[PDB]
């Protein structure tokens, strides 16, 4: 399981919202909750306008939480099942699609990103390999940059820490879009995730 | 371009054929659809009545008797799907009682063809057309528009149907097939509510069932034959017969023998004819073997035993079947044979002044040569072996009709009396017998006349003898002498005299000197004695006019050159004509004045190198015979217009009217006297040479005096063949290889051109099909080849993957194998090119040189999107055309030696035939029995659809040439038919073309059409329809001749008739259509 | 071996997308006005199935309102000299669409079918960087059977035959009654054979039979149509082909290229020799050639083939938005020239049969006639 929890509303003991992007979520069903490892029991499944006890993906829960970490948990973290549970860290390799733009975006360019519930700033620390769109052809040399409408494969600093995983891997938590003066200036599945 | 089409030759082929009382209630009447045309007999123990022409191809043919009507009417449907309802009127005309045009705006065609029948109650006729629908016209008195009605059929493969004998109601019987398999069913037609209901009965019946017979009404029932088993069925009785006498075959036409239906006729798809019986009610059925007759389309009884073969791959028969079988064989013996040149498969142009035309006729054992001469015929009475007759007369030994016959030889005369038919020597007392005679005849005061080399010598009549003598003053020779009724003008050499007749006397009046020794003479009158005279000299070479007692004539307009050889004045029409004809075979024809004197309007032709005779004689009027190496007679409708006659030379002839022999001819030629009548006027004589197998091509060799003929023939498997053929009984006979279910076996014929004997007989290879044949010279060399092109087929291979170019050569009597060329592919087609071979192959044509070590050399190679199945040439142009009717240009370029592209159309529908017309301008035959034209005029590549025309015919063959002699309208092709028809295309410029458009619709509203059907919705281009265009349809325009003086002065009404223009007459247009006629 | 049926679904596109049944036919020779799609550049055949993926709001806009109502755009053939000069194309309608905004620019991915040929009349501009064509239909020119004009009454009661058997007899049998009346024409039966809608459909099969396992058509049109979307031929002669009326003559002409083309090349630098005729197989159902497209929107025919010579291959196997599910593609190029030529797909899982094979892009390509002993093929 998986949900990217877009906010806690401390009310009752506590309290977080969502879409439900893995699994099904049983009532009570001691969990964890993302960069920090909290533990963390259901208590209470609100979804939607309704309760009920036990409720698959897709849905749009409410949960009361009860753990050490009770407000102090910020959007863009996610619960997540304790055995095989989230990978993250703060730098990642994708394939970013750039869609807008006046120039020449290249290394070290700044950006915000949206991953998900997350929303925080980065930089394309450098990128790696072009790519042709009619073939798939990966590029031969690096780039030493990426203009409109072309394509890249790029590694990816966070200026803090985020909750990733790579596309294939996982999809609507590795789709994410580089946005920069409000507009969307790339979109990009993640790859790896390094170290 | 615009062409003027017209028939030369109408379809030969009989479509369907049926018996009844149409001409009268009395009367039983055959009644023939050939194709457009519909013959009209009255049958007696065949006499012709009315025949006529749809503007249709009669698909459906049926007579019926409505109720309280008074003799049989006649449904025809066109395939253009034209209704009409037909009845005879007596002097006669084909009325249409009603008509329609009853296509359907949806509609399939059905596989199984267009199906017509009529209740036996005359209570509807029902059409199936298209699958899925059954459509009914009501026969009501008041359905004169055959307004009508569909069924809906549930059942959309409908191989059969009929009506049946002894229903409640109307009742529909039919065979149909569906995944399940093959069957029989019925319907009640419910005239009211316009449905089927559920029938009496129904039945899964053979396999291959495929025809319904409806039984009359004491058994009633339907019969339905297949291939192996005819079966009986009415309600729930059921007969099922499967006798071996017709397994070999399939039983494709039928009819009924006698009303009470006991006895029927059936025919085989390869000439078997039947007797099927039904023995009684209903207890068995027995199928006869009658024996062969021609491959059958369709059968009728007539009476006495006696029955009609309708064919189309061959001669129409009459046969009489006996209740005696010979043991000739089995009981059907012919009657009578009506020609058919139906497959005309390919043909060519022959022949050296007036061209005949000659075609690869019929299929299987029904294949002929076919020969076309236009001509004038002569039936012939006697046949006399008497050699050397060197003039000829009529005469009377009593004051009425000619008894007796005079002939000449040199230095000799002699007599025969006429009794009858039996002719027999005698003496004419008076004559003397051993001078050559120059004229004798009956004369003025009941006298007689013989003018020979020494005398000239008046007879009596009672009692026969010589009353007076003239000879020359100084007892010389007479050269050349001219006698009428009343007078003698006699020529000795240079000068010559005139003389008189009157009792007991002949006395003389003038005694003229001239320029040279005259050479010809004549005095024929135009009111009892000739005014005038006519003359020929020796060496100022000039037809000269004289006064009579005078002499002095005037007018002497000296032609050029070799001597005179006859001279004559004569009256055709009214015009007073003179002419002259010369002794190197040229024929000068003036006009005349018998009161002015002057000799004028000159025109001149040619009619063969031998010096020609003239003689005057009647057949109701009076023409001109004209002796030489061709004979001619001549006439007339305000032309002058020589029409050749059919016969080997004639050197003298003479009118004879004998109590045996009555407006007869006697024609003497070196070695034979014959007497004969003369048919008026001029018709297609057609001579026909049985081969006995498939005729494929045939082309002509000239020095070889002798055809190549392309031919094939069915053998059965070992291979062995059915009967013998051309192919198997030649003088010399060649393989292409040694012995190292049916089998198509092909060979190349060749037939002498006089004999018609077939001289040799080569075999291709086993599989090795013979594709094309052709005969030319090569390069530099004088030889002319003979040059097929073959195809190997076999079965497993489904395109041609190999075949052969072979070079033969005919001399002496023998066929040499020259040389070969193998080549990966089938050869198509081949045409002589500028002395080079040009070979279509696959899709690619090739262009071959002919070296002089006598080998087949390539030059060049052209591939096209199109397979070259047909090819024409021009000049330097290549016409290439395939089945689906794309054509292409060519053109060799000599600095480049190679082929280029000029024009191209690609316009898919079947096509079968093209030609070329001139460089510009392109003829094709294309789907649903159409005409069209291509025409030349970067975007100069494209060519243009510039005619287009429905002809009713399926054209199979063109060829250039005519059959009248050489000499308006300008150029003119030929073309040949699937149903025997011969045709004529030629240009006409536009200032013609405008003129005969005008005139066809004007005549549309002045003929009336067979089953009021409309000229222009006939010949409307058909598959799509388009209105007709680029073509004047010629059989139309001919047929102005043939309406009333009133309906002439109709048509040319309101005309600017066209030259240096005004209001157009009746004449004006008669002789603009009689110029036309004279194009075949 | 794979499910043949997966390919020909696009199964890559997404897993579902709304349906369109059928139904929109425009009646022969009529003038219509038809959108076109910017960018969209392939000849495209009647039954063939084109899958698209669009980007730009222009585009997005067009569809988006083209479903509410006909569903069908037009397809333009450009010979590439045209230069916007289109004067042929075809219709294709929608059956299939989604409208995806995940990612996070709206994205619409289509599938058409090709329905009916036109004469391109006038082209307008919408200044929405889209055209509206003034388009008249082409009709199927449609002619019966050759012996339907000179067929002699009495023998139409045969022309029907119980069907075959599901053995080459049979068409030797077909062939003497159905040509029976040849011999009143100047042809043999064999060659109004060549003419026969349905012989050459059959002569058809079995080279069709060959790429294996094949049911299809039973129209002669449709059958034509199907296999010329089979062939690997290049744009110019594709438009030949379209350009022709007769069901019959593309038959033909079908066949002609089918034992006339034997080679495949490198269409860049030509005089190499990449697959051949042997190679080639029907993975997808609908043949050995289809369209697919990519992630970026681009449309690829792309011919799937059992070995092919002189290519590299660059990076590793990659089941990203593959067109094949269960193989992984890595991009091929011209040994020689470098120019990208393809795919080499390969299995994920052991027990597939093909572990590997070609996947050329039609693009890439050259059809050859062998030797230099007639070699610009034209099509007969
Ligand atoms: C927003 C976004 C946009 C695109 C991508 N993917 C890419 O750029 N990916 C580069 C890429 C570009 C083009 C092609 C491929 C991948 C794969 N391929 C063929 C290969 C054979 C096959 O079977 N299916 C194909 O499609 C291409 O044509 C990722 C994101 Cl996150
Ligand atoms: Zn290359």
């Amino acid at each position: 399981i998986r949900l990217p929890i877009v906010d806690k509303y401390k009310d009752m003991g506590t309290v977080v919202l969502g879409k439900l992007e893995s699994g099904s979520i049983c009532k009570g069903q001691q969990l964890v909750m993302m960069p920090n490892k909290h533990n963390v029991e259901v208590l209470g499944i609100l979804s939607d306008d309704v309760e009920t006890d036990t409720v698959a993906p897709g849905e749009n829960l409410k949960i009361r939480l009860k753990g050490i970490e009770e407000e102090e948990i910020l959007p863009g973290f996610i619960l997540c099942d304790p055995n095989n549970l989230c990978h993250s860290g703060r730098t990642f390799d994708a394939q970013i699609v750039i869609i807008e733009h006046k120039s020449i975006i290249c290394p070290g360019y700044n950006a915000v990103l949206h991953i998900h519930t997350c929303i925080e700033e980065v930089e394309i620390t450098a990128l790696i390999c072009l790519v042709d769109k009619k073939s798939g052809e990966k590029s031969k040399t690096r780039p030493r940059f990426v203009k409109q409408d072309q394509v890249c494969i790029a590694r990816l600093r966070t200026a803090g820490t985020i909750c990733l995983e790579t596309f294939k891997d996982f999809p609507q938590m590795g789709r994410f879009t580089l946005r920069d003066e409000g507009k969307t200036i790339a979109i990009g599945k993640v790859l790896k995730l390094v170290p | 371009s615009y062409n003027y089409v017209v028939t030369a030759q109408k379809p030969t082929a009989v479509n369907g054929c049926v018996t009844g009382h149409f001409t009268s209630a009395e009367d039983l009447n055959l009644l023939i659809a050939k194709n457009t045309r519909l013959e009209i007999y009255v049958v007696t123990a065949l006499r012709p009545v009315k025949e006529v022409g749809m503007y249709g191809k009669i698909a459906v043919m049926e007579l019926f008797r409505p109720k309280g009507e008074s003799k049989d009417l006649l449904f025809i449907l066109t395939a253009k799907y034209n209704a009409c309802i037909l009845e005879y009127k007596q002097s006669i005309d084909i009325i249409t009682r009603a008509h329609g045009n009853v296509q359907d705006r949806i509609g399939r065609p059905s596989e199984t063809g267009i199906i017509g029948i009529i209740d036996p109650e005359c209570r509807m006729i029902g059409l199936r057309l298209y699958d899925g629908l059954f459509k009914v016209i009501p026969l009501d008195r008041d359905n004169k528009e055959l307004k009508a009605f569909n069924i809906r059929l549930e059942e959309l493969h409908v191989i059969d149907v009929k009506f049946l004998y002894g229903c409640q109601a109307p009742t529909i019987c039919f065979v149909y097939q569906d995944p399940q398999g093959r069957h029989v069913k019925t319907y009640e037609v419910s005239l009211r509510e316009k449905e089927f209901n559920k029938g009496p009965w129904k039945q899964n019946v053979e396999a291959e069932a495929s025809m319904v017979i409806a039984v009359p009404e004491p058994f009633g029932g339907a019969i339905i034959i297949g291939q192996e088993s005819i079966t009986y069925h009415n309600g729930d009785k059921y007969l099922a017969i499967a006798p071996p006498i017709i397994k070999q075959s399939t039983i494709v036409c039928h009819n009924r023998v006698d009303p009470n239906g006991s006895r029927y006729l059936l025919g085989d798809m390869e000439g078997r004819l039947f007797m099927l019986l039904l023995e009684k009610t209903l207890k068995d059925l027995r199928v006869e073997l009658l024996g062969e007759t021609s491959i059958a389309e369709c059968l009728t009884y007539l009476d006495n035993g006696v029955v009609f073969v309708g064919s189309r791959l061959g001669d129409s028969q009459l046969v009489k079947l006996n209740v005696d079988s010979n043991e000739q064989g089995s009981y059907v013996v012919a009657m009578e044979t009506f020609t058919n040149l139906g497959p005309i498969v390919d043909m060519c142009v022959v022949d050296q002044g007036q061209g005949q035309l000659v075609t690869c006729s019929g299929a299987f054992k029904e294949g002929s040569l076919r020969i076309i001469r236009n001509g004038i015929g002569i039936h012939e009475h006697a046949s006399i072996d008497l050699p050397g007759i060197k003039g000829l007369w009529p005469l009377r030994s009593d004051p009425e009709t000619d008894d007796t016959l005079v002939l000449s030889f040199v230095g000799q005369t002699r007599v025969l009396m006429l009794n009858g038919e039996e002719v027999e020597e005698t003496e004419l007392m008076g004559f003397v017998d051993d001078q050559q005679t120059f004229f004798c005849g009956n004369v003025a005061h009941q006298q007689l006349i013989q003018i020979t080399s020494a005398s000239v010598r008046l007879v009596s009549q009672e009692p026969k003898a010589l009353v007076s003598e003239w000879k020359e003053p100084q007892a010389k020779n007479i050269s050349v002498a001219s006698c009428n009724s009343s007078q003698v003008v006699v020529a000795v050499g240079r000068a010559l005299y005139y003389l008189q007749i009157h009792p007991q006397e002949l006395r003389q009046i003038s005694h003229t000197e001239m320029e040279h020794e005259v050479a010809c003479l004549d005095i024929t009158p135009l009111n009892g004695l000739s005014p005038l005279c006519a003359i020929g000299l020796w060496t100022d070479i000039s037809a000269r006019i004289l006064k009579l007692p005078s002499f002095e004539l005037l007018h002497k307009e000296m032609l050029g050159g070799i001597i005179p050889r006859s001279i004559l004045m004569t009256t055709f029409e009214s015009s007073h004509y003179l002419l002259c004809a010369l002794g190197d075979g040229a024929l000068f024809y003036f006009g005349l004045n018998i009161e002015t004197g002057l000799l004028s309007d000159r025109k001149k032709v040619t009619l063969g190198t031998q010096p020609t005779v003239l003689r005057t004689f009647r057949s109701s009027t009076t023409n001109v015979f004209a002796c030489s190496d061709r004979p001619t007679v001549i006439y007339s409708n305000h032309k002058l217009v020589f029409s050749n006659v059919n016969l080997k030379e004639v050197n003298y002839m003479c009118p004879l009217n004998s109590d045996g022999y009555p407006d007869s001819l006697a024609l003497a030629n070196n070695s034979t006297l014959t007497i004969g009548t003369i048919d008026e006027i001029q018709k297609l004589h057609i001579r026909t040479v049985p081969l006995y197998e498939s005729p494929r091509k045939i082309c002509y060799q000239e020095v070889s005096q002798c055809f190549g003929v392309l031919s094939s023939r069915i053998e059965v498997q070992d291979t062995t063949a059915l009967r013998p053929s051309a192919s198997t009984q030649a003088l010399s006979s060649s393989v292409s290889s040694s012995k190292l279910e049916e089998v198509e076996v092909h060979n190349l014929l060749i037939i002498d051109q006089h004999t018609f004997e077939v001289l040799h007989a080569h075999q291709f290879l086993q599989n090795e099909y013979a594709l094309s044949l052709v005969s030319c010279k090569l390069g530099k060399d004088p030889n002319t080849y003979f040059i097929v092109g073959t195809a190997m087929v076999y079965p497993e291979e489904a395109e041609p993957k190999q075949g052969r170019i072979v070079v033969f050569q005919y001399s002496d009597g023998k066929l040499q194998t020259v040389a070969e060329k193998e080549v990966k592919g089938a050869v198509y087609s081949m045409v002589e090119f500028n002395g080079k071979l040009l070979a279509s192959i696959n899709s690619t044509v090739r262009l071959y040189e002919w070296t002089t070590e006598k080998e087949l050399r390539t030059e060049c190679n052209h591939y096209n999107n199109i397979m070259a199945l047909y090819l024409k040439t021009k000049g330097d142009f290549i016409l290439v055309g395939d089945l689906m009717r794309s054509v292409l240009l060519l053109a060799y370029k000599p600095m480049e030696g190679n082929f280029e592209e000029i024009a191209r159309d690609f316009n898919p529908n079947w096509m079968s035939a093209v030609e070329i017309l001139d460089d510009d301008n392109f003829l094709g035959a294309e789907n649903a029995f159409n005409l069209f034209v291509c025409q030349k005029d970067e975007e100069r590549q494209h060519l243009q659809e510039v005619g287009l025309f429905h002809l009713g015919e399926f054209v199979n063959v063109f060829c250039h040439g005519s059959l009248v002699m050489q000499n308006p309208t300008q150029g003119s092709v030929l073309f040949g038919t699937v149903n025997g028809m011969i045709g004529l295309v030629t240009s006409l410029s536009e200032s013609w073309y405008n003129l005969l458009l005008d005139m066809q619709n004007r005549l549309n509203k002045v003929i009336k059409s067979v089953g009021k059907i409309e000229h222009s919705f006939w010949r409307s281009f058909h598959t799509k329809t388009e209105p007709a265009t680029g073509f004047i349809d010629g059989d139309l325009i001919e047929s102005f001749l043939d309406i009333s003086r009133p309906k002439m002065q109709e048509v040319v009404a309101n005309l600017q008739y066209d030259d240096g223009k005004r209001e157009a007459t009746a004449d004006d247009l008669i002789k603009v259509v009689e110029e036309l006629t004279r194009i075949h | 071996n794979f499910d043949t049926s997966l390919p020909t679904s696009h199964t890559y596109l997404g897993a579902d997308m709304e349906e369109f049944h059928g139904r929109t036919l425009h009646d022969d020779d009529s003038c219509q006005v038809i959108p076109v799609l910017p960018q969209v550049m392939m000849i495209l055949i009647p039954g063939q199935t084109l899958p698209l993926q669009l980007f730009h709001p222009q585009e997005v806009s067009m569809v988006r309102n083209l479903i509410q109502k006909d569903r069908t755009f037009a397809v333009l053939a450009y010979s590439n000299v045209q230069e916007r000069e289109a004067q042929f194309g075809t219709t294709a309608e929608i059956y299939a669409y989604r409208e995806e905004q995940d990612f996070g620019i709206e994205i619409v991915k289509v599938k058409a079918i090709g329905r009916q040929r036109f004469k391109v009349l006038e082209l307008r501009t919408q200044s929405d960087g889209i055209q509206q064509a003034k388009v008249q239909i082409l009709p199927e020119c449609v002619l019966p059977s050759t012996m339907s004009a000179v067929q002699l009454e009495s023998l139409n009661k045969c022309q029907i035959f119980p069907s075959k058997p599901v053995s080459y007899k049979w068409w030797q049998k077909y062939q003497k009654r159905k040509f029976h009346c040849a011999n009143l024409t100047s042809w043999p039966r064999w060659l109004y054979s060549l003419y026969d809608a349905e012989t050459l459909m059959d002569r058809i099969k079995k080279q069709l039979r060959e790429w294996d396992e094949n049911s299809l058509p039973s129209n002669p049109i449709d059958f034509s149509y199907r296999v010329a979307a089979c062939l690997p031929i290049d744009d110019v002669l594709r438009i030949q082909l379209l350009k022709i009326g007769s069901a019959i003559q593309r038959l033909r002409c079908e066949l002609d290229i089918m034992n006339k083309c034997t080679s495949l090349c490198c269409k860049q630098c030509q005089e190499t020799e990449i697959t051949t005729k042997n190679e080639i197989f029907s993975l997808s159902l609908c043949g050995p050639m289809a369209a697919y497209v990519n992630p970026h929107g681009y449309v690829h025919e792309t011919l799937t083939v059992y070995k092919a010579c002189n290519l590299n291959l660059i990076g590793r196997p990659s089941t990203e938005h593959s067109w094949f599910p269960g193989y992984a593609w890595t991009v091929a190029q011209c040994k020689i020239c470098a120019s990208h030529i393809g795919w080499k797909f390969t299995a994920t899982k052991k027990d597939m049969s093909p572990q590997k094979f070609w996947g050329l892009t039609r693009s890439a390509l050259l059809p050859t006639i062998p030797d230099t002993e007639d070699e610009v093929i034209l099509c007969l």
